C-alpha cells in the first residue's frame, strides 16, 4: 500500500490489445501504438493518484493533515495581532494627531495607530497601536521613531505602565509534525502528565513546556531536591496576557501536589515566592494552589570552518540556517527546549539539509550565560549538555563563519 | 436522492452483439479499473479497519498515529524475514545431523530475540487499543475496568472463579463482615433457600385424608365431584403416605384445600405442590381472588413445560417447574394484584397440556398428590408438615458475622450439606460452595473461604492491575507494559502502576 | 439565510460579513459537496455536506474574526428552499454556537 | 472511468476526522465505544392457536393486534383435537415494535382457524432497532468528550448535581498535610465532599454517583471528629461495579443544620 | 538529512590501508586528509554503533 509499481504496466495493454482483438503489430508505427500508449498513460496516471490519495499516515500528508490533526488536538494555531495599548507621544499643543500614523521600531516595526487623537497644551496624550503584520513581534522599551509626523508631535513615548498582548503566527505543516506528537489530551478527568504537558502546550504563545513526577519520595533521577510526592512543570512562556489563565490551564489539568522549584531548590526563577493564586474553581471550591517556575536564560554562540564548497554559497546564508534549527522551523529537529543537547553534530550537521555542496572541515559550539562576553578562543568544544533548569537561545551575531 | 451509474461496460451498444473484439476490450478494462480502483479500496478500508485489522502495515500505520516505540512488536512472520522459505532446509538441521525443536513459531529461530517480543498479532492490537486508551484516557477506574471488559472479553459476563482481569481496588477497601447471606441446602428436594425470618405456612391440611378433609366445587352438577383417598406409593422422603384423586367422565369438580384468609394485603404468594407420577401426563392448578380475578397454571408433567396459564387480572408473576430424581417434580406459582382479597386456592387434575381447571373431561384420570404449601414471597422455602393449624420456622440466625459462624436451631441429619453465597471477609462467592457436613448432631458449622480479593491494597497513590491465568495472556506482554517510557496502560500522575 | 434553488449542481456568490464570499455546490455520488472560496482565493474544497456540523472545520479558515455556514439537516438537491436551509453565522454567534455544541 | 475514479477518490479525502458516515465512521467511534447493527425481529416462543381438528395453520401467515401491528408467523405445525398448540412469530418491520397483551386479530385465515391469543408462558423477545444510524453516534461521541472534559472536582460536582433532589454541593482538596480551608489533617491528602438534599431518599444513587468519578490513587476519607456528620463510620457502601467488577468503598458527609 | 528526530552525541572517524586488522581506540580523529591518489571504501560491518 506503500509504493506503487509501473514497470509492468505497459505490457499489460501490449498484450491486452493481443488477446483481446489478435495477435498482430502492437509496434510503435502503427495506429495501435498511440491506443496503447494512452492506454498505459493513463493507468500509470490513476496508478499513482490512487496511492497519493491514501497516507492516513500522520507524517507524508499535507493540507488534508489538519484532519488527522483534529481528530485528537483541538486545532493548530490562528491568525491574530499584536495590537498594544497605554501609549504616549511627545507633542506640541492644539495637535490633531492623525489616524494611522505609522511608527516604526527599529527591528521592523511598522505600526499604526488604531484611533485618531487631539494633543493638548500639556503637550503629552495617549495613542493606541497595532501591527501592519500578523505575526509575533516586540516593541523596544524606548521611543524609537515617528514616521507619519506634523513635525509638531516630537516622539512616540514608549513606558512601562503600557501593555504588550502577543499573536500567533499561522500554521506551518513541517511545524505541526512536530507539535503533533506532543499536543494530545485525554479523556477521564484530566490528571495525568502527558495530559499536564498537552494542555499546557497548547496554550498561546508557549514556546516549550517540562513536566516531571516523583512517585518514589526524597529524591527522583529527574532534577529537583525538596518535597516527597512533588510535581515539577518549568513552562516556557513568552507572555501570558491571561496571566491567570497560564495558571487556570495547570490548575484545570491538575491532581496532586505544587511545588515551586521542587520545593526547595536553588538557581531557577519562580514566578512568585507565595502561590500563584488561582482566580476561582466553578466546582465551589477556593482552592489556589499552584506552582510552576521559568527556565534560567542563556545565551549561545556557533562557530564552524568551511571550505569553499561547490557553489558561490555567501557566507550570510550558512547564519539563517542554525537559527531556524534553534527555532525549530526545520522538518524533523523539534528544537531548542528545555534540557536542549546543544551540539556540534547535530546543528553543523543539520546545516547541510538545507544547502548542500559545501565541505565542512570542522565546528566547534558552546555557549555562556546571557548578557556576559564572548568565552576564550579556546573555550570551544564539540557539545554542551544542558541541565533541566534553562535552555539555550541563538541570534544572528553570534554565528562566526571563516572560509578557511 | 437520484441514481448514478458510473459503469464503464455503458459504452457497449446493441450495434456490438456479435463483436468479438471492441467487445472484448471494454470488458477488459472494465475488469482492470474493478480491480485496481474497487476491490483494492475495499481492501485497505478493511485493512485500516482496525478491529480485525491483522496486515501488518494497518498495525504499523496505527502505531505512527499513536506514537509508541515499535521495536517490542514482531511485524510480520511472512516469508520476507530472514530463514524462511518452502522448502528452506538448506544449512539447517534437516534430521541427518540433529533433531530440531518443533514446537516453534514459523520462521526461523532467531526471530524475536528476547522475551519483551511479542509475536502474535491478536495482543499487537490488543495493546494498540490499549495504549489509544492510555493516550486518550487518563484517571477514572470505572471507565478503564468498563474498556477493560469491552476490549479484552468482547463484552461478555466474567468469571471469578477464576480471578480475571481487574484494575484494582486502590487503597479503598472491599468489605468488614459478612452481608446479604443466603443458606443453601442440598437434600432429596435439591437446592432450597432459607431465611432468617421466620416463614409461615398457611395450609391447614399438608396432605388429604378423605372427602371431608378437602371440599370439592361442582357448578355443573352434572356428575358426582371428584373423591379424594389416601393411597400407598413411595414418597421421595422415606415413607408411602400418597394421595390419589380421579376425575370421572361428565364431571367437572376440583378439590380444594380448606385455609386461612385473607391471606395478607395484596403481595407475592408463593403457591407449591409437589409433581407426582401419574396416569396423565398433566396437573392443573388454581389461585382464586375476588371474582372476577382468577389467575390459574398446569404443569406438564412429562417434559416440564408450564403449559396453560392467563391472565384475569394483574395477578401473575411467573411459573418454574423444578425437577427432581425418579418421576417427581416440584410445582411453583407466584401472584401479586393490585387488590387484596386472597380468596381460596384449589387444584385437580386435567387431560390435556392446555385444559383449564374447569373444563369437563372424556373419561378416568388419576393422578398423585403430596405436600402442599402456601406462603408469603417469590422464593420457595424448605418444606413443613402442617396439620390443623400453619406452621413456623426459622432455621438459623447468624450468631457471629465478623467471625463468620451461624448456629442452627436443630441438628442438621446425617448427609444435609450446606452452601452459602454473598459477599465475606473481603471476597465473593456468586457460585455456591460447602461450608457444612451434616453428622445428625452438630449445630455450630463455619463458613468456609470465597474466590478471595486482596481487599485493603492500601497506600495512597498506589495502584497495581491484577490479572487471571484464565485469559492466557502472553507473560511477555506482562513483561511489556511493566516499563512506563513505552507508556501504553493509563496512569495519574504520582501512581505507580504494576502489571502483577 | 441563502437563496438557493433545487438543481444538481450550482453555484453563488454574494457579499457576506464585510467580506465576498462564493459557494460552489454539486453533487457528488450520494452525498452533497460543497467548494468554499473568500474574496478570489480558495479556502477549502470538497467539504461534505452534512446537517448542524458546519462547513469550515479549521480555525484560520472559518476566523480570525470572519463567520461560518451551517446547515439544519443533509442537503438534497431536490427539497432546495423547500423544508431545508442554509444559514451565514456572523462570529459571535458562531462563537457561541461552538461552545454550545460541546 | 476518469470520472469515475475521480469522484471516488473525492468521496473518502477526509476520513479520520469524524464528519464522516457509512462505515468508516464506524470504526472512527468504536476506538471510543459505539454499538451499531442493533436491527432485529421480535421473535416469539409458545403461542396459542385454539382452531379445529387435524388441520395445519400455514408458515408466514398474517397476525394482528389491537393498535395494528403486522406480524408473521414462522413455523407450521399440526392441530391436536383438544385445540390448542404452540407457534412462532417475527414482526414485519425490523423495529424493536411492542406487542400489547391483548387478544389478536386475523388478517390471512385458513380454514376453521380462529383467536389468536396471548399467554404468559410466551417469551417477549425484544429487538434493538437501528437506535445509532450516523448522527446521534455523533452526539454520542459529543456527550463523551464532553463528560471527559470535566477534572476531578468538576467531575464530581457535575455528577452528583445531576442526580433527583440535590441542591448544592461543596468541594475542597487539602493538597497537603495541612490545613487549607478546614481541620481536614487526618490523612495526608483526601478530598472531602459534603451534599445539601431534600431528604436522600436514594442513598445508593449518591454512592453510585460519588464512585463513577475517582482518581485511583486519592483516598476518599475524610473527618476531624468534629466537622459534618459522615453517612456511616466505615463504608457507605457504594454498588459492587455496572460492568465486570466487585464492591468498592465511598465516604462522604452532611452537613449541620441551623435555623435562623 | 537522512534521518532527523534523532540526537547525535559524538561521531568520529578514523581511516588506515586496505586489510589491515582493527585499529586501537587511539586512531580515531575529527578529520582525515587524503593523498589524490587514494580512495576511501566504507563497508555494513565497519561501522560501529553505540545507542548510549
Amino acid at each position: 500500500v506503500a509504493d506503487t509499481a509501473d514497470v509492468l504496466s505497459d505490457v499489460e495493454a501490449e498484450f491486452r490489445a493481443a488477446l483481446g482483438a489478435n495477435i498482430n503489430l502492437a509496434a510503435s508505427t502503427p495506429q495501435g501504438s498511440l491506443v496503447a500508449a494512452e492506454a498505459i498513460a493513463r493507468s500509470s496516471v490513476m496508478r499513482n493518484e490512487a496511492r497519493i490519495a491514501n497516507t492516513i499516515n500522520p507524517n507524508v500528508s499535507f493540507g488534508t493533515f489538519l484532519d488527522a490533526i483534529c481528530a485528537l488536538m483541538g486545532i493548530e494555531r490562528g491568525s491574530d495581532l499584536s495590537t498594544f495599548g497605554y501609549g504616549v507621544q511627545v507633542t506640541g499643543r492644539s495637535q490633531t494627531r492623525i489616524s494611522t500614523g505609522s511608527r516604526v521600531q527599529t527591528p521592523a516595526g511598522a505600526i499604526f495607530t488604531v484611533m485618531s487623537d487631539v494633543t493638548i497644551p500639556a503637550g503629552g496624550v495617549a495613542t493606541i497601536d497595532i501591527k501592519s503584520q500578523e505575526y509575533g513581534n516586540i516593541p523596544l522599551p524606548v521611543g524609537n521613531l515617528i514616521i507619519i509626523d506634523g513635525t509638531i508631535g516630537w516622539s512616540g513615548a514608549k513606558v512601562i505602565a503600557s501593555t504588550r498582548v502577543d499573536p500567533g503566527s499561522r500554521q506551518m505543516s513541517d511545524a505541526e509534525l512536530k507539535n503533533a506528537r506532543v499536543n494530545r489530551l485525554a479523556i477521564q478527568g484530566r490528571n495525568s502528565t502527558m495530559a499536564i504537558k498537552a494542555y499546557v502546550s497548547a496554550v498561546p504563545n508557549v514556546t516549550s513546556v517540562n513536566v516531571i513526577e516523583n512517585n518514589t519520595g526524597a529524591v527522583q533521577v529527574v532534577n529537583g531536591v525538596s518535597f516527597t510526592l512533588p510535581y515539577a512543570v518549568w513552562v516556557c512562556v513568552a507572555g501570558n496576557p491571561d496571566k491567570q489563565a497560564v495558571a487556570d490551564a495547570l490548575w484545570a489539568a491538575h491532581n496532586g501536589g505544587t511545588p515551586w522549584d521542587y520545593g526547595a531548590t536553588n538557581n531557577g526563577v519562580p514566578v512568585d515566592g507565595p502561590n500563584g493564586v488561582p482566580v476561582r474553581d466553578p466546582a465551589s471550591g477556593r482552592k489556589y494552589v499552584v506552582k510552576w517556575t521559568t527556565p534560567i536564560m542563556y545565551d549561545g554562540y556557533v562557530n564552524v570552518t568551511v571550505q569553499q564548497g561547490s557553489s558561490s554559497v555567501a557566507p550570510e546564508a550558512i547564519q539563517n540556517a542554525v537559527v531556524n534549527y534553534a527555532q525549530g522551523k526545520v522538518e524533523g529537529e523539534e528544537g531548542l527546549v528545555v534540557g536542549a543537547s546543544l551540539s556540534a553534530f547535530e546543528v553543523a550537521g543539520a546545516i547541510a539539509r538545507e544547502i548542500p555542496g559545501i565541505y565542512i572541515k570542522l565546528c566547534q559550539v558552546a555557549c555562556v550565560a546571557a548578557g556576559s562576553p564572548a568565552p576564550a578562543p579556546g573555550d570551544f568544544t564539540s557539545e554542551y549538555v544542558m541541565s533541566a533548569f534553562g535552555q539555550a537561545t541563538i541570534s544572528v551575531g553570534n554565528v562566526r563563519v571563516t572560509f578557511v | 436522492l437520484p441514481a448514478y451509474n458510473s459503469d464503464i461496460q455503458q459504452a457497449l451498444k446493441w450495434l456490438h452483439n456479435q463483436a468479438p473484439g471492441i467487445t472484448g476490450l471494454i470488458q477488459r478494462k472494465a475488469q482492470w479499473y474493478d480491480r485496481f480502483s474497487r476491490q483494492f479500496w475495499a481492501n485497505w478500508e478493511r485493512d485500516v479497519f482496525h478491529l480485525k485489522t491483522a496486515n501488518p502495515f494497518g498495525l504499523m500505520v496505527w502505531c505512527i498515529i499513536l506514537g509508541t516505540p515499535s521495536k517490542g512488536f514482531g511485524l510480520y512472520p511472512k516469508n520476507s524475514s530472514w530463514a524462511f522459505g518452502r522448502l528452506r532446509q538448506n544449512f539447517i538441521y534437516s534430521g541427518t545431523q540433529v533433531p530440531p525443536p518443533a514446537d516453534a513459531s514459523p520462521g526461523g529461530n532467531f526471530y524475536g530475540g528476547g522475551n519483551a517480543e511479542i509475536l502474535n498479532l491478536d495482543e499487537i492490537r490488543k495493546v494498540l487499543q490499549l495504549r489509544y486508551v492510555a493516550l486518550i484516557s487518563n484517571g477514572s477506574i470505572a471507565y478503564i475496568n468498563r474498556m477493560l471488559r469491552y476490549i479484552f472479553n468482547d463484552d461478555e459476563p466474567w468469571d471469578e472463579a477464576t480471578g480475571l482481569y481487574f484494575y484494582l481496588m486502590d487503597s479503598t477497601g472491599e468489605n468488614g463482615p459478612v452481608e446479604n447471606l443466603a443458606v443453601y441446602r442440598k437434600d432429596w428436594e435439591g437446592m432450597v433457600l432459607l431465611s432468617s425470618s421466620p416463614r409461615t405456612n398457611h395450609v391447614l391440611t399438608s396432605t388429604p385424608a378423605s372427602d371431608a378433609d378437602w371440599p370439592g366445587v361442582d357448578p355443573a352438577a352434572s356428575g358426582i365431584p371428584v373423591t379424594v383417598e389416601t393411597a400407598s406409593a413411595t414418597a421421595p422422603d422415606g415413607s408411602a403416605t400418597v394421595c390419589k384423586l380421579t376425575k370421572p367422565a361428565g364431571s367437572t369438580a376440583y378439590v380444594s384445600a380448606p385455609i386461612d384468609g385473607p391471606l395478607g394485603s395484596g403481595s407475592t404468594v408463593t403457591f407449591s405442590f409437589f409433581a407426582k407420577a401419574g396416569s396423565t401426563r398433566f396437573i392443573a392448578i388454581q389461585s382464586a381472588a375476588d371474582f372476577p380475578s382468577r389467575a390459574d397454571a398446569v404443569f406438564d408433567l412429562d417434559s416440564g413445560n408450564v403449559i396453560s396459564d392467563q391472565m384475569l387480572d394483574s395477578s401473575v408473576v411467573s411459573a418454574r417447574m423444578i425437577r427432581l430424581e425418579n418421576g417427581w417434580w416440584r410445582c411453583v406459582l407466584t401472584t401479586k394484584t393490585v387488590s387484596s382479597s386472597f380468596r381460596a386456592a384449589y387444584v385437580a387434575p386435567a387431560e390435556t397440556n392446555f385444559s383449564w381447571i374447569d373444563s369437563n373431561s372424556s373419561a378416568a384420570i388419576d393422578v398423585l398428590i403430596w405436600g402442599a404449601q402456601i406462603e408469603l414471597g417469590d422464593t420457595p422455602t424448605g418444606y413443613l408438615k402442617t396439620t390443623g393449624a400453619p406452621v413456623t420456622i426459622t432455621d438459623y440466625v447468624l450468631q457471629n458475622a465478623q467471625t463468620g459462624t451461624v448456629k442452627f436451631t436443630q441438628p442438621l441429619p446425617t448427609g444435609v450439606e450446606a452452601y452459602w453465597t454473598g459477599d465475606w471477609k473481603g471476597g465473593t462467592a456468586a457460585e455456591p460452595a460447602r461450608f457444612a457436613v451434616g453428622n445428625g448432631t452438630q449445630d455450630t458449622f463455619t463458613l468456609s473461604d470465597p474466590a478471595y480479593i486482596g481487599l485493603p491494597t492500601s497506600g495512597a497513590f498506589k495502584l497495581e492491575y491484577r490479572v487471571g491465568p484464565a485469559l492466557n495472556l502472553s507473560p511477555q506482554l506482562i513483561n511489556l507494559m511493566n516499563d512506563r517510557a513505552v507508556g501504553i496502560m493509563p496512569t495519574c500522575a504520582g501512581c505507580d502502576v504494576k502489571v502483577i | 439565510k441563502i437563496p438557493l434553488t433545487a438543481v444538481p449542481n450550482q453555484a453563488i456568490s454574494f457579499n457576506a460579513g464585510s467580506s465576498y464570499w462564493k459557494i460552489r455546490l454539486y453533487q457528488n455520488m450520494d452525498m452533497m459537496n460543497a467548494d468554499i472560496s473568500r474574496d478570489g482565493v480558495i479556502v477549502c474544497h470538497g467539504v461534505r455536506c452534512f446537517g448542524g456540523i458546519p462547513l469550515l472545520q479549521y480555525s484560520h479558515q472559518y476566523r480570525p474574526d470572519y463567520g461560518n455556514f451551517v446547515f439544519d439537516r443533509d442537503a438534497d438537491w431536490t427539497l432546495f428552499g423547500d423544508g431545508i436551509n442554509l444559514f451565514y453565522l456572523d462570529g459571535a454567534e458562531f462563537a457561541e454556537y461552538q461552545a454550545l455544541a460541546t
